[PDB]
């Protein structure tokens, strides 16, 4: 074997000997941590198949009549949606010798880490949409709507934020911030400069980080929600479902043979010929947010928006764009980049040429905006497959 | 008849039913009958190693 | 249900799949050759 070969385990620098000064304790262990959407979103009973949801989206409906005036007709209409699961796996392996020792319990360390990198992969998909599956619908950090809360929470929270939520006809159920947050809680100061939140002599820890209620609704509170400008979210958690067809599996052999290799360029190890030893860990998961604009990304102060839009190619008319619910006017579908700059500053709003930008061309424009952005493609003839969403942090 | 989702008229056609209402399994009424070797018929079985 | 005359001829074959293997326990109590019992050192 080659000893600290980056793959297998085996007796080499990682390991002490196992003498009497080793302490019991690494006594500077951070505990280990822990999936938030398992904790907030609907567990549903899945299967390997996949489930389909129903849906209704008919316009029933009754007209008053006269005296003998004879009666309409009227509709219901259905429809539904599939989800699907998807994998997460890995393999770890070690030395035969290494298993028999079992030093430090690494084994039973390896056991531990890899079900916390699974439950941690589970959440970034979900929140953050990092290296999600193509199976997962919708991710949190895609929604079409952001609110800053640094200088004072209640009026972010309870007000500013809730105002662009409710708007929609969408509602707040739940909050869930990062352990971040905890000094712009604390202040965020009355103008006589008491604190919110916190009572009159101010041993207590602050309301909301007691895991208690702002405004009747819960406060959920994680060590690692957060990623770029983002800090926490606000919105109706019930539009969340998740599900799991199994289990962490364990499965185990000596008898295998692995690639150390890339596919394409293998390294064909048996782990009988070296005598390794292999651990097989995986497990299904699916997600389904029904829509991501359910939810209000929450910042420190200055965030700005970036939109890709996305005509599918279509080949006549025009688009409009709007901003806050005022309305542009017509964009022919192949206008000149500098056009919808142009149209987005002509919103009867204090947006202008030096905060608001756009790059691209015809069809594939992406913009720039200082706040909730969103298009309409009735104008266009052949818009069929016409879309607008939302940039990633990079 | 009626076109496939005749505004007034809801039908087992209509594409909102899709997924009830589907045809149900049934065994294979045509199954051959597993054949066997002919051979180990007619010549004598005699034990190997 | 199975036809006798199939499983007659599918149980010679499964009895003598095992007589080829007590032919080792014979070996030993019976006494006869063995490949490995033989001295190497003797001259062939």
């Amino acid at each position: 074997s080659a000893d600290h070969s980056q793959i297998a385990q085996t007796k080499d620098t990682m390991f002490t000997g196992y003498l009497d000064p080793v302490q019991a304790k690494d006594y500077f262990a951070e505990a280990e941590k822990t999936s938030i959407v398992q904790r907030v979103a609907q567990k549903i009973p899945m299967g390997a198949t996949g489930i389909v949801i129903p849906h209704w989206t008919g316009d029933v409906s009754a007209q008053w009549i006269g005296e003998g005036d004879m009666k309409p007709i009227t509709k219901g209409n259905m429809t539904k949606r599939d989800v699907h699961p998807a994998k997460i796996a890995t393999i770890f392996v070690a030395s035969a010798e290494t298993v028999r020792a079992n030093p430090a319990n690494y084994l039973g360390t390896m056991r531990t880490k890899v079900a916390t990198a699974i439950a941690m992969a589970f959440d970034n998909a979900a929140l953050h949409g990092t290296n999600a599956p193509s199976a997962f619908q919708g991710y949190l950090d895609q929604s079409n709507k952001t609110q800053s809360i640094s200088p004072n929470a209640y009026q972010g929270l309870g007000v500013s934020g809730l105002t662009k939520l409710v708007t929609d006809g969408k509602k707040w159920t739940h909050t869930l911030l990062d352990d971040t947050v905890e000094p712009v809680l604390n202040g965020s100061v009355d103008a006589n400069g008491r604190p919110l939140f916190v009572e009159s002599t101010y041993e207590s820890l602050t309301t909301p980080f007691r895991e208690g209620r702002i405004l009747g609704r819960p406060t959920i509170l994680s060590d690692h929600v957060a990623e770029g400008d983002v800090v926490g979210y606000a919105g109706d958690f019930s539009q969340i479902i998740w599900g799991q067809v199994g289990g962490l599996s364990f499965d185990v052999t000596d008898q295998a043979t692995l690639n150390l290799g890339s596919q394409e360029s293998p390294n064909f190890v048996s782990l009988w010929q070296h005598n390794l030893v292999a651990v097989r860990v995986e497990a299904e998961y699916g997600l389904l947010i029904n829509d991501v604009n359910a939810f209000v990304k929450l910042t420190f102060d200055p965030v700005l928006t970036t939109y890709a839009l996305d005509l599918d190619g279509a080949s006549a008319g025009n688009f409009t764009l709007s901003l806050d619910g005022k309305t542009s006017a017509n964009i022919a579908y192949n206008a000149s980049t500098a056009t919808v700059k142009s149209a987005i500053v002509a919103i009867d709003d204090g947006v202008s040429a030096d905060d608001v930008t756009v790059t691209g061309s015809a069809g594939d424009y992406t913009i720039t905006v200082p706040g909730t952005l969103t298009a309409d493609f009735s104008g266009l003839t052949d818009g069929e497959g016409a879309s607008i969403s939302v940039v990633s942090v990079g | 008849g009626f076109s496939a989702d005749h505004s007034q008229i809801a039908q087992t056609k209509d594409t909102m039913f899709t997924g009830y209402l589907d045809p149900v399994q049934a065994k294979d009424y045509f199954a051959e009958a597993e054949k066997t070797s002919i051979v180990q018929r007619v010549a004598q079985k005699i034990p190997m190693g | 249900s199975i036809d006798p005359e199939k499983l007659r001829d599918q149980l010679l074959d499964a009895f003598e799949n095992k007589q080829n293997e007590l032919k080792s326990s014979k070996a030993y109590y019976d006494a006869e050759r063995r490949p490995d019992a033989i001295g190497l050192a003797v001259p062939l």
